[PDB]
């Protein structure tokens, strides 16, 4: 078997014929994410494109910090809207991103400021 | 001097991003080979460099769309009221129903677009953050004016922003009050026929997407290419060959993928660097144009610009552009000025024009005779001088209220 | 970087001439020395690459720094967002090391209040529209203001232009237009 990229990807087995797909197993990287050695020492290791304190993510696998429901500015992204800060003793926290702060205008039809 | 206008709304397309990469050179050169490895070690630093620019390449790339879309710092939001005046913004304004916040002209553009130690990298900023982003911008458009572009936004009902907005190009405020309705279907129409004309266009966002899959691809197709070397497999030079022998060939292997490797790698810089550049010229065009109204000829579009609504798009950004252009235009026959008594009258604002029997004075951009006083006209200079002089009373207001 | 590509042996006996000229004989010496020269090269050709492409790019911000220096300082800037944020007055250039820093001077506006307003004026079945400012009411009279600083002022003939009816326009309000040929008569 082949695909568009000239590399095997389905083969028979000779012994009793059926069909096998062969598929790349367990490819990714490693990134650490650390908040300063100024500050303090723990990090967080986030394996990006592998599926497994866990927390899952669109970008991978990150372990080190516990998601939480609060939404805030961004410090240390991840990827995929997801970003990490130091500040809550203190631990490394990733909480999807929020962008500004809700706010809506009085428009009526003769209104003016 | 024209009569009648027509509005009329075009569209324009900007690239600001492309796919962010990475490879893994030991994977790539070597694959799985424990000797391959060992044979790479003499060179050195190369992979750290190139894992360096692309990595470069990837944030610079994160930090085009940032910028581009990240304006205001104030998320608005669109009131219930859909009164504008008559203008209908539907088919533009965010739609609750689709379970994604994608407006109509959204979802339309983004249906017509369409693992050898290589990755791709998920941008910082997914679709709804970006699709939140422009309905922001839309929002504070619609009800503040440019207000919000500096400062607290500050409500304005849309007919008077008009009213401002064809104060610049250099028309009356009278031009639009009566003439509301008019403009109001013309503009309808004309989203209306765009909306039509996007169903059926493009071609430059479809060409990153392009050139990206097919470097790709030509550099997976050459992974297989022997570069001189009996046999392009690995596995085969290793076990059927001497140890001793085997090294030229792995030489050949790995000096051909690496020569490979850094021409990709120059390839994609040199094209981001392309794409910084256009994201860049799509910032200004975000900041100057909407925010604002433009004085800038063509910049903003053909014909005297209005205002403009920005969209999303795959990899991109959709604007379009409002413009308001002459239709129709009469012979007329014009003097530079009239001498009353001995004294010349030239025009303040307008131009002199004559239907032929009188002189009447009106704006440049739009028919609008007005009778000749003494208050629309100054006084300056002697009736010699002037090059071109015509005879004809001056209307005083003063005289009549002498009784 | 390229300093450090000289260690490589890149494949060669030695990353050093002087070894490989004193230990080997000249008809074997070229076998290294040329090994070595490809490598080299090709370093030098990666970081001459490397700089033309940033040198490039550091002249694109040159440009623009030029543009800036031009536009904002030289006189007043009506572009949105060019030259700084807010409405624009003027800028300061200031100098750096391979760089340059300039401090635009904005205007922005702080206070803002409620108010009602109405299109036009119809007073004697004539309709009027403001010459510059905006008609705006406290909810007992009407005023004119300047778009941008609050100060009313009464409705006049000098503020407001006639023009067309009272019939065609959307939103009219009925007031009083004060005259000021009237005061005159006495
Ligand atoms: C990971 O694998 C499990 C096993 O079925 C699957 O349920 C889950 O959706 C997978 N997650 C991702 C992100 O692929
Ligand atoms: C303005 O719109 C409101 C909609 O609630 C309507 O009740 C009112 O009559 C309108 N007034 C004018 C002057 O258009
Ligand atoms: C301008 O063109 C439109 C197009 O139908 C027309 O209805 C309108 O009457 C024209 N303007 C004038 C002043 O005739
Ligand atoms: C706006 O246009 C859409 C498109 O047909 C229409 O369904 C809607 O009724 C229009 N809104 C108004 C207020 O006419
Ligand atoms: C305009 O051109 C005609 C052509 O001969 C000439 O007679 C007349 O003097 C010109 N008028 C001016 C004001 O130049
Ligand atoms: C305008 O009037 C003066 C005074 O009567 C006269 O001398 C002059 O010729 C007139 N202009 C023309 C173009 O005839
Ligand atoms: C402005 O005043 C009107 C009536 O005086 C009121 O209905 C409206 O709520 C006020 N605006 C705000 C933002 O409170
Ligand atoms: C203004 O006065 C006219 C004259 O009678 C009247 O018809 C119109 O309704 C008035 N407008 C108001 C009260 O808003």
């Amino acid at each position: 078997g082949r695909d568009i990229a000239d590399t095997t990807d389905a083969v028979r087995d000779p012994q009793t014929l059926e069909i096998l797909d062969i598929t790349p197993c367990s490819f990714g990287g490693v990134s650490v994410i650390t908040p300063g050695t100024n500050t303090s020492n723990q990090v967080a290791v986030l394996y990006q494109g592998v599926n497994c304190n866990v927390f899952q993510t669109r970008a991978g696998c990150l372990i080190g910090a516990e998601h939480v429901n609060n939404s805030y500015e961004c410090d240390i992204p991840i990827g995929a809207g997801i970003c990490a800060s130091y500040q809550t003793s203190q631990s490394i926290i990733a909480y999807t991103m929020s962008l500004g702060v809700e706010n809506s205008v009085a428009y009526s039809n003769n209104s003016i400021a | 001097i024209p009569t009648n206008f027509t509005i009329s709304v075009t569209t324009e397309i900007l690239p600001v991003s492309m796919t962010k990469t990475s490879v893994d050179c030991t994977m790539y050169i070597c694959g799985d080979s424990t000797e391959c490895s060992n044979l790479l070690l003499q060179y050195g630093s190369f992979c750290t460099q190139l894992n360096r620019a692309l990595t470069g390449i990837a944030v610079e790339q994160d930090k085009n769309t940032q910028e581009v879309f990240a304006q205001v710092k104030q998320i608005y939001k669109t009131p219930p009221i859909k009164d504008f005046g008559g203008f209908n913004f539907s088919q533009i304004l965010p739609d609750p129903s689709k379970p994604s916040k994608r407006s109509f002209i959204e979802d339309l553009l983004f249906n017509k677009v369409t693992f050898n130690g290589l990755t791709v990298l998920p941008p910082l900023l997914t679709d709804e953050m970006i699709a939140q982003y422009t309905s922001a911008l839309l929002a504070g458009t619609i009800t503040s004016g440019w207000t919000f572009g500096a400062g607290a936004a500050l409500q304005i009902p849309f007919a008077m922003q008009m009213a401002y907005r064809f104060n610049g190009i250099g028309v009356t405020q009278n031009v639009l009050y009566e003439n509301q309705k008019l403009i109001a279907n013309q503009f309808n129409s004309a989203i209306g026929k765009i909306q039509d004309s996007l169903s059926s266009a493009l071609g430059k966002l479809q060409d990153v997407v392009n050139q990206n899959a097919q470097a790709l691809n030509t550099l997976v197709k050459q992974l297989s290419s022997n570069f001189g070397a009996i046999s392009s497999v690995l596995n085969d030079i290793l076990s059927r060959l001497d140890p001793p022998e085997a090294e030229v060939q792995i030489d050949r292997l790995i000096t051909g993928r690496l020569q490979s490797l850094q021409t990709y790698v120059t390839q994609q810089l040199i094209r981001a660097a392309e794409i910084r550049a256009s994201a860049n010229l799509a910032a200004t065009k975000m900041s100057e144009c909407v925010l604002g109204q433009s004085k800038r000829v063509d910049f903003c579009g053909k014909g005297y610009h209005l205002m403009s609504f920005p969209q999303s798009a795959p990899h991109g950004v959709v604007f379009l552009h409002v413009t308001y252009v002459p239709a129709q235009e009469k012979n007329f026959t014009t003097a530079p000025a009239i001498c009353h008594d001995g004294k010349a009258h030239f025009p303040r604002e307008g131009v002199f024009v004559s239907n032929g029997t009188h002189w009447f004075v009106t704006q440049r951009n739009f028919y609008e005779p007005q009778i000749i006083t003494t208050d629309n006209t100054f006084v300056s200079g002697n009736c010699d001088v002037v090059i071109g002089i015509v005879n004809n009373t001056v209307y005083d207001p003063l005289q009549p209220e002498l009784d």
